[PDB]
RNA sequence: CCAUUAAUGA
RNA sequence: GCCCGGAUAGCUCAGCUGUAGAGCAUCAGACUUAAAAUCUGAGGGUCCAGGGUUCAAGUCCCUGUUCGGGCGCCA
RNA sequence: GCUUCCGUAGUGCAGCGGCUAGCACGUUAGGCUCAUAAUCUAAAGGUCCUUGGUUCGAAACCAUCCGGGGGCACCA
RNA sequence: GUCUACGGCCAUACCACCCUGAACGCGCCCGAUCUCGUCUGAUCUCGGAAGCUAAGCAGGGUCGGGCCUGGUUAGUACUUGGAUGGGAGACCGCCUGGGAAUACCGGGUGCUGUAGGCUU
RNA sequence: GUGCCAGGUGGGGAGUUUGACUGGGGCGGUACACCUGUCAAACGGUAACGCAGGUGUCCUAAGGCGAGCUCAGGGAGGACAGAAACCUCCCGUGGAGCAGAAGGGCAAAAGCUCGCUUGAUCUUGAUUUUCAGUACGAAUACAGACCGUGAAAGCGGGGCCUCACGAUCCUUCUGACCUUUUGGGUUUUAAGCAGGAGGUGUCAGAAAAGUUACCACAGGGAUAACUGGCUUGUGGCGGCCAAGCGUUCAUAGCGACGUCGCUUUUUGAUCCUUCGAUGUCGGCUCUUCCUAUCAUUGUGAAGCAGAAUUCACCAAGCGUUGGAU
RNA sequence: AAGCAUCGCGAAGGCCCGCGGCGGGUGUUGACGCGAUGUGAUUUCUGCCCAGUGCUCUGAAUGUCAAAGUGAAGAAAUUCAAUGAAGCGCGGGUAAACGGCGGGAGUAACUAUGACUCUCUUAAGGUAGCCAAAUGCCUCGUCAUCUAAUUAGUGACGCGCAU
RNA sequence: CGAAAGACUAAUCGAACCAUCUAGUAGCUGGUUCCCUCCGAAGUUUCCCUCAGGAUAGCUGGCGCUCUCGCACACGCAGUUUUAUCCGGUAAAGCGAAUGAUUAGAGGUCUUGGGGCCGAAACGAUCUCAACCUAUUCUCAAACUUUAAAUGGGUAAGAAGCCCGGCUCGCUGGCGUGAGCCGGGCGUGGAAUGGAGUGCCUAGUGGGCCACUUUUGGUAAGCAGAACUGGCGCUGCGGGAUGA
RNA sequence: GGCCCGUCUCGCCCGCCGCGCCGGGGAGGUGGAGCACGAGCGCACGUGUUAGGACCCGAAAGAUGGUGAACUAUGCCUGGGC
RNA sequence: ACCCACCCGACCCGUCUUGAAACACGGACCAAGGAGUCUAACACGUGCGCGAGUCGGGGGCUCGCACGAAAGCCGCCGUGG
């Protein structure tokens, strides 16, 4: 699909439409130290073999894409995800498709 | 077995009837509606948001709300094994009013003005319904001519 | 091993053994699923019932004054 | 340093 | 999910900012009396596509598509 | 049975929906040679299996039928 | 009787052809400076009035097509309930109650609301 | 070399798994989550491995307004230009198009082309749909704000409507001058509340390869391999008609194109009895029964001159052999 | 089973046992030895292929690469960066290791086939031999013979499902 | 341990024997002990690695409560009918109406083309078929339909209903609407039959089968699978000779 | 209708030992197993659901600790026989 | 109530099952034993005492225990549920 990187819509901390700036989100890192993982770590140091299961019935071929859209206007800088549905092809600025073309 | 689908096996149902397509009427769109008002319904193909379900096309209900354009319907629906008054938001479009309390209403008023009249006269006047009597027997007269012979008609065979 | 699908055979007369109901109409039905200004505002209405409480009473003891007049004029 | 072959009778 | 590479003429391979070269093949020319062989010429390059430093990039780097390899596994 | 493949001169075949159905092995010339062997090219060469249908136009796309042929059919 | 503007029901209103329109209308029509938009004042918009019922529109007509409403089709097809009815079956007959649709043959061809005109 | 960590290898060895539906089970398919038309018997509901299908996508516009036009097709014309290139007139109820499968819906639209946009934004509830009236997904009116569009009425909080999708726990990101971080104060960090995402396609969601003819156990005729039972497609057998074969001549003997029946001596189809067992094929021996008669007895018809041979009836009394493989 | 042919090992070794130890078997042993394999006397022969799965050789010419250690930031927990062993990747060898040995096109004066040449997946494409075998569905293949009669037997042919 | 058969290892070997954990587990078979009385089923919805089983609704039993009274004086409820009011798209019928199939004549150079015949050719005479038109004619459609039943499905048949007078509103607002509170006046609301409403626990069941009518797949089946209703299961008795 | 707690929206007012990133209050939505002049506690009995051997009898199994080479399998020592 | 005779009826009980007299399974006969128990957590209903309270757990005081390892009592009469 395609978005643009900017967008007039609402915001939290304002309560007003002003443009923010939109980009693609991704995930981090685990960082290690959270509760769940040093859970799981101390779990799994010592013998046991492996205690917690391995998902591997994998059947989507794409994932929920989620905008990060970032306040333009200073003093706020606000953010906030949005979900759009399930696509494969995403791009940003891409190729407003310009009606009224020859396809060849 | 069959789909769960919420328009499934609307052909007949959620369309319109022949040469009464396109442009809904506007009275249609402009009739009012009041709270507890007997409601019977009806969809309609062309408007599509509001729609009700296929289980309630043909059913009447009691109006609990009225929105800005549309209507509330407390409508009775027979889950297997009871009756629910159920609540269903339905668009104008597909609603028209029921005219089984009309003439509840006017025999109503029929009777409060007959009640009324011959309350001080001391007469007791049946006001209750009766259904079909016995046919209050009479004479059948002929102008001196005898009834018409029927008579069986013979056999021939067609094709 | 196939076995039997569905049926609806026995049913209907399960479901009338114990008396197939209308639903339980009662005076003074809820008002939930009413629209929420509208509830607000009546809301508001039965709050400032209160307010004109000696007007009420005055003009009722002033249609009962009527009545009487109109009762004395009849007998 | 590489170089293969020239259809039968007259 | 990360890292390391590749994508070129109809086909197979080299080529680091100052007309992308060779081999197989096609069509011709040349040597020989003639043929096979040998030599030469011509055609054919979306360099997978796009963007960016630069005056010029395929070559330097990212974004989407494949061909791989090595790691690691929590719903 | 099921999945299929092919029906095109006497023969092996080919054919991007718009060709004069390329062309070779046979049959018949003819050029050439001292006469012969191979030729480098021409003539008399087609029941596109058959029926029906769309398209302007059918071998080429679809449906049935008719002939030659390949493979699967497991435990008690 | 009739028209204009806005309509309700949405062909008894539509479609093809012919005839008639006095007055108020409604339009055809005359131009592009202003507002406006096009390749073109053809459409849209603007400024008007020399002609006109030619056209739209209104009314009427067609052994008109269609549409609306009835008879025939026909108590026919079908169908609720019933039988130790028939028949090898297929199906059919009866009791009991309801009850169509073609072809075919008749009638009709818009009513009405609001506001303002014309026939003073 | 030993002691302790870290990395590779590791069926030498250990534990465990090897889905479900299924006209028995494997193979073949998804009828396992969804959607349309039919089945479906004119409310709804309704099954099979019933039929035709479609889905896990796509769209910065194909979402939201406003404006102008009419589409497919046909006729008539016009240089190249013909049946299809482009221009114009007329007819044109939708016979085109609306992303897809199908159904419904739509004509100054819901279609095409333009102009502006991001209601595809944030936050409480209520309701419908499968339903147990529980979720999820989808949808329906509203309520509070902030907006877009238009001159305004209004419309819009995704796709013209019916599908395009996903719990607990864990992780990641975002938000509040938010709470805790356990003696008190600061800071890093961590834990909390809410929203979105990373997925469970066996789609209300284990983390999971085979073989056993060396096998074992608890059961099942809920379920097969034999026989018996219903049916007879198929196998075999017998009629009806009669275009023709027979030198002429349908029927001496045959008989196409069609059609009506019998049998369980063949294979199919079902699963009704049997899995706390009914010994599973052939051959040898032996007895009885049926006639759909090969021969013998008695007959009728021949394309019966005699011989030989075909058709048909009464008829199972008596016979139906020895061997190579 | 003898014969044949491989593999490892020169003793702080090869193969193996052991909960354990300067433990133990081979070993009162030393390559004509010990341990692990395949094939199965004599004769003759053992063709081609290292693409795959194995095994094995070296290599700062190196992609990945844990712990410990090194440097940088901070108040520190912590984070980052370089270095980064063996092994996997890359490159040779190895089939008396496991194993594999098919299609396509052109081409010979009757047809047919292909002595000859090129290419594919993936590395060559079944060599010498042998056979309807204990190995062939078709099949009771075809021919000769053994019989009066042979789905049996023997001898030949090879198109050999699948030597 | 095996000159290799998973052979032998005390009649025991694809992991010996004895004791213990251990009365291991089993959604799987079998059995489950006195009488009488009363009431009395289901093999169905949804979910589950669920298909021999559970959970959940349904069917069932018990315990009750709240009210009415054949003691001169009944509100409500139905596998019922009627009176009005809507819903359908099934049977039937139609395709001289649309979509799809499909038969044959007749009249018209719409308009070309192929085998064709008279002609160098001609829309010049003759007809032919592919696609053409006009009225006709024959047969159809579960996934066609202008129509369109019978059987059905909801509603209303009153006191929780009408008719008045007045307050409140922060909704809407040219005045006005709409909704909510008060006060007052009027009772047999069609046929027949019922005494009704309601709250807890709660076992068993979740393998069904047959028959009139409709109907799917199949040549058909004592075949498989559906819809309404009734039976067997759970039920004896008279008849069908026997017998779900 | 009204009140309590959590969360959201619109706005204003009051108080001080420390005038603050203080504390409290209004109106209107919504969630709670709440309040709205109590009804529980204790014992006993019946039924139902469980954990335990769990109505009774039943496996193929798994683990721990021991006993057997008087049969048989093989190696060694010492005798016997053909 | 013991035996015999006649008429009509009358297949062998339990279980799995849609269906059993079954050519489905267990079953010669008889006597004894033999299978829904006990603890805890709950839920509902019922009986009793007290009542915004209720209960004494545990412990202590009285009798040396025949009856008893009973009963009675507690500024512990409420620490605590
Ligand atoms: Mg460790
Ligand atoms: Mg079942
Ligand atoms: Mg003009
Ligand atoms: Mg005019
Ligand atoms: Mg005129
Ligand atoms: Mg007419
Ligand atoms: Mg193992
Ligand atoms: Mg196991
Ligand atoms: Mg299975
Ligand atoms: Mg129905
Ligand atoms: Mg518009
Ligand atoms: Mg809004
Ligand atoms: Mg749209
Ligand atoms: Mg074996
Ligand atoms: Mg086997
Ligand atoms: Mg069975
Ligand atoms: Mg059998
Ligand atoms: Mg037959
Ligand atoms: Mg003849
Ligand atoms: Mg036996
Ligand atoms: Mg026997
Ligand atoms: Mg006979
Ligand atoms: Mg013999
Ligand atoms: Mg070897
Ligand atoms: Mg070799
Ligand atoms: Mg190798
Ligand atoms: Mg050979
Ligand atoms: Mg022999
Ligand atoms: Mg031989
Ligand atoms: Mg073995
Ligand atoms: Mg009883
Ligand atoms: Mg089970
Ligand atoms: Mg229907
Ligand atoms: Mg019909
Ligand atoms: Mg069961
Ligand atoms: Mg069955
Ligand atoms: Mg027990
Ligand atoms: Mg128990
Ligand atoms: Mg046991
Ligand atoms: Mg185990
Ligand atoms: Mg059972
Ligand atoms: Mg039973
Ligand atoms: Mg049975
Ligand atoms: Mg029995
Ligand atoms: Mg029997
Ligand atoms: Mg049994
Ligand atoms: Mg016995
Ligand atoms: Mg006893
Ligand atoms: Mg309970
Ligand atoms: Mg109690
Ligand atoms: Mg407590
Ligand atoms: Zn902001």
């Amino acid at each position: 699909v395609n978005v643009p990187k900017t967008r007039r819509t609402f915001c939290k901390k304002c309560g007003k439409h002003q443009p923010h700036k939109v980009t693609q989100y991704k995930k981090g890192k685990d960082s290690l130290y959270a509760q769940g993982k040093r859970r799981y770590d101390r779990k799994q140091s010592g013998y046991g073999g492996q205690t917690k299961p391995i998902f591997r019935k994998k059947a989507k071929t794409t994932k929920k894409i989620v905008l990060r859209l970032e306040c333009v206007e200073p003093n706020c800088r606000s953010k906030r995800m949005l979900a759009i549905k399930r696509c494969k092809h995403f791009e940003l600025g891409g190729d407003k498709k310009r009606k009224g073309q020859v396809i060849q | 077995t069959n789909t769960k689908g919420k328009r499934r096996g609307t052909r007949y149902m959620f369309s319109r009837p022949f040469r009464k397509h396109g442009v809904v009427p506007l009275a249609t769109y402009m009739r009012i509606y009041k709270k507890g008002d007997i409601v019977d319904i009806k969809g309609m193909g062309t408007v599509q948001k509001g729609m009700p379900h296929k289980c309630y096309h043909g059913k009447t209900g009691r109006v609990y709300n009225v929105t800005q354009h549309a209507v509330g319907i407390v409508v009775n629906k027979q889950v297997k094994g009871k009756i629910l008054a159920k609540r269903i938001n339905v668009r104008i479009e597909h609603i028209k009013h029921s005219k089984s309390r009309d003439s509840f209403l006017k025999r109503v008023k029929e009777n409060d003005q007959k009640k009324k009249e011959a309350k001080e006269k001391g007469t007791w006047v049946q006001l209750k319904r009766q259904p079909a009597p016995p046919r209050e027997a009479h004479f059948v007269r002929t102008n001196g001519k005898e009834p018409e012979l029927l008579e069986p008609i013979p056999y021939e065979f067609m094709a | 091993a196939k076995s039997k699908n569905h049926t609806t055979h026995n049913q209907s007369r399960k479901w009338h053994r114990n008396g197939i109901k209308k639903p339980r109409s009662q005076r003074y039905e809820s008002l939930k699923g009413v629209d929420p200004k509208f509830l607000r505002n009546m809301r508001f209405a039965k709050k400032h019932n209160k307010k004109g409480l000696k007007k009420m009473q005055a003009n009722n003891a002033k249609a009962m004054a009527a009545r009487a007049e109109a009762i004395k004029a009849l007998v």
